[PDB]
């Protein structure tokens, strides 16, 4: 009779959740690599090509006409 | 008025007000100032000497 | 199984403080069963060799065939409405913070649904459907030779219809199995309440929650019956009733309304793969929105300002998708995508201490 | 991985063990200790293994009758004399080794040597004493009068060594016990209790020179040698099952599972000692300072969690070594319904040695192995057993420093190499008594010696 | 070298309550001694398997309760 | 005695590095499973690759002459131009 | 073997950082660049965005707690394992009042009502759970460090548990 | 299920198989409670909907007003885009 006596639970009381950690790492990895591709192809790459093409005004060794 | 500090947390992120976190504590925790009313519980009692009286 | 049913329906305890937004899931399950049944029955009269002429023969010659045809099309719209609203709810109450397993099981069903709906559109064998698949299939045109293996020819033909039809017949039954895995986790991992904490206010399901859940489903039925018989809302594009002509391109190659968010993403980004990749991000990043947090809180029942701006981002992108590719809409839509990335970063980022 | 040397200065501070061979061939080994009590005895290289099938049991009978009177004393006189010296005479008989040792005070050391020599060399095997002991031995022979740990210890040898004499028991079969006579015992004394096979061990306030002089005088007339033992091939290990299913003896089941071990002198013997330590022992009724649920022992910890009740009421590892073979395994006493989990976990533990054994568990096991070995050398009898058992097994006594030096080299990788070579995918022998519906077939348990993972 | 003690250390007091090193008898062979060298009734060697814990075994006594159940309450599907 | 306590507190300071080591040791013990995976993949994906790469992947052991007498494309049995 | 070399690298790199002071216990002077940033941006940003936004949210949160009649610490969900381990050891007096407040809050929220204003003049941000949260974290950290420092191997799918770590039977789908 | 302290059962009677989920949602009530109620057959079943009607809709509209400023910024952007599209079309074409 009376309220239950307080007692700590014998642990460890955490663990067994590696599938959730896998999903975290897979999702972060995929989305981190999507950021690189989208940042490159949609912003960096275009601007880089323009610079190189305006760096061809120097035309010390611009690409040859034939060289097929 | 309410004793909470609205700006207790900073940085990018969604706004939250809470008192607690899950972060691990150091081997040698900062000695709490119990004389001024600071709390001493858990790691800052065991791994500190704030409890010793003369 | 009777004891199982009694344990999961008759003696199942749920909090008495839940809203009608906790009835959306019941509706999905019921409307899903209706879509399978009507699909199987329609199959009794359909010839997938020409589904343009087959749909005509159902609506004109079969007795009450018009009911089957329009229910199967309109109940799809309904399925996606209820599902998308079920996600909006789960985001608002952040029901993924402690019940991630339930969230994962649901996302699997979302992926399956996205495939079922698209292929069902192509079974209609109309202009829009033909050209739409011809555009999507050409996104995996980089993977060498895979277009040919999926299509079965160098261009979409009945060969492609005969194989996608089997995926459309079978994949829904698997979805129903994942629904069991979903209801399994819900019953073990107790449902979330309108309040952030856990309270001893639970009541049995059959005597109370099912009566309320039926009031909800019957409310939706009244509205769905009006659409089913009078087309109060245009939920099906008219250009799917034009006979396929491979030589002429449709006025606008757009998907159904429930694929316009991802259609816009693909029409806004300047590189084809970047667009495909940003569609992956949309359906993958939302599965890790609580993983990096470190505070003992579920970020629940705040003003949810970030949530509101996300729900509007979805609606606004669907609008841009309807609109033709006017340059102005593309610039504005690219800003909406940048804003979505930022809102999603806000959810993900843990906070430092002052 | 190597973490340094654990040898200390205190390990070198021990009195040396002096071993000298008398001209007749008897080795005399002594160690001085600052004690007021001593232990002097004879550790012989005799036992049941060196008996024939028809004579099995003679050695045990002789050991029970050797102190019942000599040709120069009587049982009452002998018992009176020992009591007056404030001493006690002990003796044991095993498969490969035997001993007759007295625990006395300092003044009783030499007098006890005389008493033991008379018993060993001039035993008066009176018929009346034999007949009374025949009854006592027969009663003990009854399995109803034997514990289940004694029964499974014997049956493990019966199952594993069907082809050689190591399978024989010490007490012997009841047919032989019924027929043993004085002539049998006299023959056994003549053939086996010879000087070349005896070691006189004296531990305590003793002087090697004095002990040697007394030993030569008292054991002058011992038979110098007997013919060399017949050369035999390695004892064949038979992977068999000998289970005594009995659902009328209570709820507790006793199961012993054995692998083929290594001989005493094998380079891998210390590795097997450490592996035995890693397995350890656990009793639900004596759990210690650390509970099972939070034990560093992996077998104990996983077992304590099974069904929220625990699948090991008791278990212990065992590492038994003989001159040319050995047995390595575990013994379980557990609830009937828990047997499948219990044997499965302990086999998973032994299989883990070959895949995933942590440095932490090894280092803990080294310390508890050294804490058990050193504590056994506390009293004179413990030292005397160590000297006599180690000279018979190795021809010399390994120092505590040498044991620690060799143990330092053994690490997790060395345990893994030895286990992979000898215990992985290895043949096993299962023996059991009790309610054993849950015990599977031998082939089913033998597949648990390897993993699909890793 | 040989191991002369069980792998499970007793951890209990050797001398019994009220008994001293003077009045405990001879601990090597006294019946009440907790360290009495066992009897070789059937030979030497069985001590490597013997359970030296004095308390008789209670089959199935629970030791894996982390405080999740009261005594006498039967867990159902681990809950 | 605080010195003893300091060491006993500090013996677990580097938990994150020990748990990382344990998982790396698991990952090391899974590395050998590649020897069966990678070849099994190429075995299943062999027909996807072009004839030129099929020959390199096999170190010349496979070539067009090794295609079955009754090739899955009947018009290309015995070569791309047929037997004769 | 290249694994044996990596094991030495890891062993030597960790031996060289034993006893290091954590980043938060080092007296740190902000970089001059950060100081300039914290004198231009931080002030204006607080006066125009952060300050007002976070006061707007905080005041709303206090009102919501007052309407429910609950404290801030009542709002914690016991599905969090630190909260559960703390709730094991709270005294009965705190426990009783905590339950009654949470019960009243759920009744009011379910019935779409609010606490009478007469009962709303209290400070909802009193941290009554703090002592027990800290004790629970200490207990969990000891268990983590002394009992969970390695990915242990166990027999899989036995005794109603997957063998991958969880301790409750029939707590996964594959363990039904 | 609920916390292990909450689902810990005082009784020794076995959990019925059909009530597994029910007893995994048990709570250990601290201090006690006195729950009361009346059958719906002896009560007004629609009045409370009317009684709570004003407060329900007041507290709903006051919370939903939080989104007003967000809503206005988004509509301003919608109008700006619409006009930008129209002027751009009239500029590219429309002589
Ligand atoms: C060029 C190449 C480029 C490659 C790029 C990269 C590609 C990556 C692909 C990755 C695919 C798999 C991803 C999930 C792996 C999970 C692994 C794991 O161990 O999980 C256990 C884990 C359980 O966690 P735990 O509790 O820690 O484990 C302890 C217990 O013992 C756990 O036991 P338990 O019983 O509690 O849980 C087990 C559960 C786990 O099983 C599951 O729940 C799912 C298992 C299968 C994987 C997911 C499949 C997704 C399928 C979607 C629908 C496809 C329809 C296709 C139709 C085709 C028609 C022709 O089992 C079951 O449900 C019963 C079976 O499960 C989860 O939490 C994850 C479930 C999956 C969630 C979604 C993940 C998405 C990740 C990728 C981003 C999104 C892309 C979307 C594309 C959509 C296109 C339409
Ligand atoms: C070519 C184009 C490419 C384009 C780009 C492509 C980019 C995308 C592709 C690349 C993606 C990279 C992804 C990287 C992931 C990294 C994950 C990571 O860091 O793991 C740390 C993480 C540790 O996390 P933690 O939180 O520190 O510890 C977990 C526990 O909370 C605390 O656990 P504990 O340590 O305290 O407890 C010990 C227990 C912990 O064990 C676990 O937690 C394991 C959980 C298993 C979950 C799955 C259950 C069974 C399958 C369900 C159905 C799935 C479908 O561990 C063990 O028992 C150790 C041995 C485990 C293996 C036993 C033998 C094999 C059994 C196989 C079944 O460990 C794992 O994730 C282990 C793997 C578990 C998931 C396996 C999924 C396999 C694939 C399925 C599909
Ligand atoms: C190069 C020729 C040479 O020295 O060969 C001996 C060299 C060492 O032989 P070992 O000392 O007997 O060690 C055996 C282990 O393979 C030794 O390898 P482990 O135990 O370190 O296993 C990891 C192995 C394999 O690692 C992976 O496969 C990585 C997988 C990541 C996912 O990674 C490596 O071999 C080293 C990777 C690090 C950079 C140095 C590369 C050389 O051979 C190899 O390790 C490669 C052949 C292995 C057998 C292939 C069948
Ligand atoms: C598009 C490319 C896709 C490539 C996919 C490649 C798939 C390859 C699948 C291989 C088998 C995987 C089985 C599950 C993982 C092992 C789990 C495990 O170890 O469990 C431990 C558990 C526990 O074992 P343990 O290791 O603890 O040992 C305990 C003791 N004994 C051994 C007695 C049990 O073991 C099992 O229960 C697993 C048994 C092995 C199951 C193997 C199934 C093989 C099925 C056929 C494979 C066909 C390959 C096709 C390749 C196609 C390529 C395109
Ligand atoms: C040590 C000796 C190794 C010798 C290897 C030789 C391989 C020859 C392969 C070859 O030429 O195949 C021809 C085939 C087909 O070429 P082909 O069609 O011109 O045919 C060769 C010419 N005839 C027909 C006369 C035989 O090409 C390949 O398969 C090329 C494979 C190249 C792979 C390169 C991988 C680089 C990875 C870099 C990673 C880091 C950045
Ligand atoms: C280090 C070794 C360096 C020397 C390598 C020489 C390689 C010669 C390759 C060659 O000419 O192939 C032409 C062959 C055949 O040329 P082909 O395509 O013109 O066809 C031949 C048929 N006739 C002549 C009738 C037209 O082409 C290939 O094999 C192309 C793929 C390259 C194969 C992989 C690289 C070489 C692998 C060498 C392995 C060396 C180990 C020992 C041998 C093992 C196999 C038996
Ligand atoms: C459990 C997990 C199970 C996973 C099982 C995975 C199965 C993978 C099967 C891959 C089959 C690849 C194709 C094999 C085959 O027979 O190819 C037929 C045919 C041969 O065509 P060719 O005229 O030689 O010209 C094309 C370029 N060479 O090629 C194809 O069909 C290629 C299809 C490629 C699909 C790639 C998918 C990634
Ligand atoms: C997740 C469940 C399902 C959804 C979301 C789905 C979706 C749809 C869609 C959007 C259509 C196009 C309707 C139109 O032409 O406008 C369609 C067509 C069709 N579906 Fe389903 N479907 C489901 C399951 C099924 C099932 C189980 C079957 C039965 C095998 C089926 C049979 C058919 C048939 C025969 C058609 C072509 C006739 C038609 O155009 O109406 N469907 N489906
Ligand atoms: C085929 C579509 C699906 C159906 C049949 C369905 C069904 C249900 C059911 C019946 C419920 C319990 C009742 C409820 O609280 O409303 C529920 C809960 C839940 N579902 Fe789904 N669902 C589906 C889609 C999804 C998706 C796509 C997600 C993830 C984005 C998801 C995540 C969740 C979550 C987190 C809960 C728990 C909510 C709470 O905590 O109570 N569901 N679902
Ligand atoms: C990411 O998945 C999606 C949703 O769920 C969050 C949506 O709400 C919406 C928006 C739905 C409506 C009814 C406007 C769509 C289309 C979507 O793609
Ligand atoms: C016809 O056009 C269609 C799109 O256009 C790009 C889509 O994005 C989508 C959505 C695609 C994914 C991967 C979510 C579909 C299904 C579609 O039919």
């Amino acid at each position: 009779i009376g309220p239950p006596l307080r007692t700590a639970q014998i642990g460890p009381t955490v663990g067994g959740n590696g599938g959730r950690t896998f999903v975290l790492y897979l999702t972060t990895t995929i989305n981190v690599l999507i950021a690189f591709q989208v940042s490159w192809a949609c912003y960096l790459q275009p601007r880089w090509r323009s610079f190189r093409s305006d760096m061809l005004e120097k035309f010390p060794s611009l690409q040859p006409d034939m060289d097929e | 008025k309410t004793r909470g500090d609205p700006h207790i947390m900073r940085g990018w992120g969604e706004y939250v007000y809470c008192h607690y976190e899950h972060l691990r504590e150091p081997v040698f925790p900062r000695k709490p100032d119990v004389a001024k009313g600071e709390l001493a519980a858990g790691a800052n009692v065991t791994r500190t000497d704030v409890w010793k009286r003369e | 199984f009777i004891l199982i049913i009694k344990d999961n329906i008759i003696l199942y305890n749920i909090n008495d403080s839940i809203n009608y937004l906790w009835n959306i899931g019941y509706i999905i399950m019921v409307v899903m069963i209706v879509q399978v049944i009507t699909g199987i029955i329609i199959n009794l009269y359909m010839n997938i060799n020409n589904g343009y002429k087959g749909i005509i023969y159902i609506i004109k010659e079969i007795y009450y065939g018009y009911i089957l045809r329009y229910i199967h099309n309109n109940n799809s719209t309904l399925i996606y409405v209820v599902v998308y609203l079920h996600i909006i709810r789960n985001l608002y109450y952040k029901t993924y913070y402690y019940n991630i397993l339930i969230w994962y099981s649901g996302m699997i069903m979302l992926y399956q649904l996205i495939i079922i709906g698209f292929i069902g559109y192509i079974l209609g064998w109309g202009q829009l459907s033909y050209w739409g698949i011809t555009v999507i299939i050409n996104l995996i045109s980089g993977i060498p030779y895979l277009i040919l293996l999926i299509s079965g020819n160098y261009y979409i033909t009945i060969v492609t219809i005969k194989r996608l039809y089997i995926v459309h017949f079978i994949l829904p039954i698997i979805l129903i199995y994942v629904e069991i895995i979903h209801v399994y986790y819900i019953h073990y991992l107790i449902n979330n309440n309108i309040v952030e904490y856990n309270v001893n206010n639970k009541i049995i399901f059959n005597n109370y929650i099912l009566v309320k859940d039926n009031n909800g489903i019957i409310f939706i039925l009244n509205i769905f019956i009006l659409e089913l018989n009078n087309n109060i809302f245009i939920i099906a594009d008219n250009d799917n009733l034009i006979e396929i002509n491979i030589l002429v391109t449709p006025i606008h190659i757009i998907p159904e309304w429930y694929y316009l968010y991802w259609y816009s993403i693909l029409k806004l980004l300047p590189n084809k793969y970047s667009g495909l990749y940003i569609v992956v991000n949309s359906i993958s990043i939302i599965n890790i929105l609580s993983e990096y947090k470190i505070v003992i809180s579920e970020y629940k029942n705040y003003k949810n300002i970030i949530w509101y701006n996300q729900i509007i981002q979805y609606i606004s992108m669907i609008y841009i998708g309807i609109q033709l590719p006017i340059i102005e809409y593309i610039n504005y839509g690219r800003y909406i995508i940048i804003f979505n990335i930022l809102l999603l970063i806000m959810y993900l980022y843990p906070k430092k201490k002052k | 991985y190597y973490w340094g040397s654990t040898v200390t200065t205190e390990m070198h501070n021990v009195s040396p063990t002096q071993v000298t061979r008398l001209p007749n061939g008897m080795r005399v080994a002594t160690q001085f200790s600052y004690t007021d009590s001593a232990t002097v005895g004879l550790w012989i290289d005799a036992g049941a293994r060196y008996e024939t099938k028809e004579s099995n049991g003679t050695a045990h009978f002789l050991e029970r009758v050797l102190y019942l009177g000599t040709k120069n004393r009587s049982r009452d006189q002998l018992e009176t004399e020992v009591e007056n010296l404030g001493a006690n005479l002990n003796s044991y008989t095993g498969r490969e080794q035997t001993a007759f040792y007295a625990k006395t005070t300092k003044d009783g050391i030499l007098p006890c040597i005389d008493i033991l020599a008379d018993c060993i060399l001039n035993p008066k095997l009176d018929g009346d004493e034999i007949e009374k002991e025949r009854v006592r031995i027969t009663q003990d022979l009854q399995a109803v009068n034997q514990s289940y740990e004694e029964l499974l210890y014997d049956k493990v040898h019966t199952a594993c060594y069907r082809d050689c004499s190591l399978g024989q028991t010490v007490i012997g079969p009841e047919e032989n016990v019924a027929t043993i006579k004085r002539d049998h015992m006299v023959n056994y004394l003549y053939n086996n209790f010879t000087a070349d096979r005896m070691v006189l061990v004296a531990v305590g306030p003793v002087d090697h020179a004095q002990i040697v002089k007394e030993a030569e005088k008292k054991f002058a007339n011992i038979r110098p040698t007997a013919g060399p033992r017949m050369l035999e091939e390695k004892p064949y290990f038979c992977a068999s099952e000998l289970v005594y299913r009995n659902d009328d003896m209570g709820p507790t089941a006793h199961i012993a599972i054995a692998y083929e071990g290594v001989p005493w002198r094998s380079p891998d013997y210390i590795t097997f000692m450490l592996m035995n330590a890693i397995i350890g022992s656990y009793d639900k009724k004596n759990e210690g300072l650390v509970p099972g649920l939070q034990s560093a022992n992996r077998i104990t910890q996983t077992g304590a969690t099974r069904m929220d009740v625990g699948c090991f009421d008791y278990y212990t590892g065992f590492n038994i070594a003989y001159k040319d073979t050995g047995l390595f395994g575990f013994y379980i006493a557990t609830d009937e319904v828990a047997v499948e989990h219990a044997v499965g976990d302990l086999m998973f533990g032994v299989t883990s040695f070959s895949y995933s054994l942590t440095e932490e568990e090894v280092m803990k096991a080294k310390r508890e192995l050294k804490t058990n070995f050193f504590s056994g050398l506390d009293n004179t009898t413990g030292v005397a057993e160590d000297i006599g058992r180690q000279i018979l097994a190795y021809g010399r006594r390994l120092s505590p420093a040498e044991f620690v030096e060799r143990l330092d080299q053994i690490d997790s990788q060395e345990v893994q190499r030895v286990a992979w070579n000898r215990l992985h995918d290895a043949e096993i022998t299962m023996t059991g008594v009790g309610p054993l519906h849950g015990l599977l077939q031998l082939w089913d348990l033998r597949r648990q010696t390897w993993w699909w993972r890793y | 070298p040989p191991i002369q003690k069980p792998l499970l250390p007793s951890g209990r007091a050797v001398l019994k309550h009220g008994r001293s090193m003077l009045c405990s008898g001879n601990l090597s062979y006294d019946v009440n001694s907790t360290i009495k060298a066992p009897e070789c009734k059937r030979g030497m060697g069985f001590t490597q398997f013997k359970r030296f814990t004095p308390v008789p075994i209670e089959s199935g006594v629970s030791v894996g309760n982390r405080g999740w159940f009261f005594p006498g309450v039967i867990p159902y599907q681990g809950h | 005695t605080l010195a003893v306590y300091h060491r006993l507190w500090g013996m677990t300071e580097q938990f994150a590095a020990r748990k990382k080591w344990g998982w790396r040791q698991v990952y090391h013990r899974m590395l050998p499973f590649q020897i069966a995976l990678y070849p099994s993949l190429m075995w299943y994906l062999f027909g996807w690759f072009d004839d030129p790469y099929k020959e390199a992947m096999t170190l010349g052991i496979w070539n067009v002459s090794k295609r079955s007498l009754y090739f899955w494309d009947p018009l290309r049995s015995g070569g791309d131009k047929g037997w004769y | 073997s290249f694994h044996r070399a990596f094991a030495r690298v890891v062993c030597n790199y960790n031996k060289s950082i034993e006893g290091s002071v954590p980043w938060y216990q080092v007296k740190r002077e902000k970089s001059p660049f950060q100081q300039v940033w914290d004198e231009v941006f931080t002030p204006i940003w607080f006066k125009l965005v952060k300050g007002p936004y976070e006061r707007w949210e905080y005041n709303a949160l206090v009102a919501r707690y007052r309407g429910m009649g609950i404290m801030a610490d009542d709002a914690m969900n016991d599905k969090d394992m630190i909260v559960e381990r703390a709730l094991d050891i709270i005294p009965e007096d705190i426990r009783i009042q905590r339950y009654r407040r949470m019960m009243r809050g759920a009744v009011l929220a379910g019935r779409k009502l609010h606490l009478p204003l007469e009962l709303q003049n209290y400070d909802p941000m009193v941290p009554y759970m703090a002592p027990y949260i800290e004790e629970a974290k200490f207990q969990m950290q000891e268990e983590q460090e002394l009992l969970a420092y390695h990915p242990w191997d166990r027999r899989l799918y036995t005794a109603g548990v997957s063998g991958f770590g969880e301790t409750s039977m029939h707590s996964t789908f594959l363990t039904m | 299920p609920n916390t292990k302290r909450d689902i810990r059962r005082l009784g020794s009677y076995p959990v019925p198989p059909e009530s597994k989920n029910f007893w995994r949602g048990r709570f250990q009530v601290p201090g006690g409670q006195i729950q009361q109620g009346v059958s719906p057959m002896q009560q007004k079943i629609f009045f409370q909907w009317w009684w709570n009607l004003p407060t329900r809709y007041f507290w709903r509209f006051t919370k939903w007003s939080d989104f007003l400023i967000p809503s206005l910024m988004w509509y301003t952007g919608f109008l700006m885009c619409k006009n930008d599209v129209e002027e751009g079309t009239r500029s590219r074409y429309w002589y």
